[PDB]
């Protein structure tokens, strides 16, 4: 086409999302990780998880206001990953790398699987 | 803005 | 903080939302425009739009499933905004930009309105 | 990956 193209639009949008987690606007599902729950946008959750698309493409499961997780996913893990999913930016640290790694694998994040492999590999 |  | 950044995330979020809204999923407003309707996702139209933002958070319209536009509103250049809102491409024409200013300043799209008020200094 |  003949378009023009707003080169920071796609970040601006991604922080506006993000303001509107932090105020609980909109949210429409909570998913539960041991103890602890994220509340979320199902939209968002879906645009960055293979795991997300396919829970809410399911015609049973698309309706569900509360997800739970794997007893076996790490809250904090997820929590980190929550915030790349709105963010673009990874908290990767020695301390979390492996959590973040399974966390990632799970919720099917194949750039975030792939930069924790390099990580890791470097050590 | 620019042409993508 | 000390994160690392993966470039693309915000594009390739803002891909799949377009994904879903182009295959009807989780969508949850129509936007009534003369005789035309389109559906999207209350959230994008926030991130997006000013006008959408102030209704969605008002405690009585962020309820509604469908949302009727100003009838001085043209739904071409609407439709040419909605797409820049999911593409970060704008489908500005010498036949489309008086429609497509009208409609961004209505909708409240700052970024939209200052490139249609120089398109038109230069002609 | 960057360094933002
Ligand atoms: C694959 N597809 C057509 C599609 N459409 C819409 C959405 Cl929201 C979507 N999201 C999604 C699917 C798989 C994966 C991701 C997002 C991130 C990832 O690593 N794998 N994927
Ligand atoms: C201003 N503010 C705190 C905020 N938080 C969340 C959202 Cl979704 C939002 N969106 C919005 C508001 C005003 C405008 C836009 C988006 C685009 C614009 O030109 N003006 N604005
Ligand atoms: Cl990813
Ligand atoms: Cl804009």
């Amino acid at each position: 086409d003949s378009c023009i193209q707003f080169t920071r639009h796609a970040s601006d949008v991604l922080l506006n999302l993000n303001r509107l987690r932090s105020r609980d606007i909109l949210t429409d599902v909570v998913i539960v990780v041991s103890r602890e729950q994220f509340r979320a946008h199902k939209t968002v959750l879906m645009a960055c998880s293979g795991l997300f698309y396919s829970i809410f493409t399911d015609q049973l499961k698309c309706n569900l206001s509360v997800i739970n997780l794997d007893p076996e996913i790490n809250p904090e893990g997820f929590c980190i990953l929550l915030d790349f999913m709105y963010t673009s930016r990874l908290n990767l640290r020695e301390g979390n790398i492996m959590a973040v790694m399974a966390t990632a694998m799970y919720l099917q994040m194949e750039h975030v699987v792939d930069t924790c492999r390099k990580f890791i590999k470097a050590s | 803005w620019v042409i993508p």
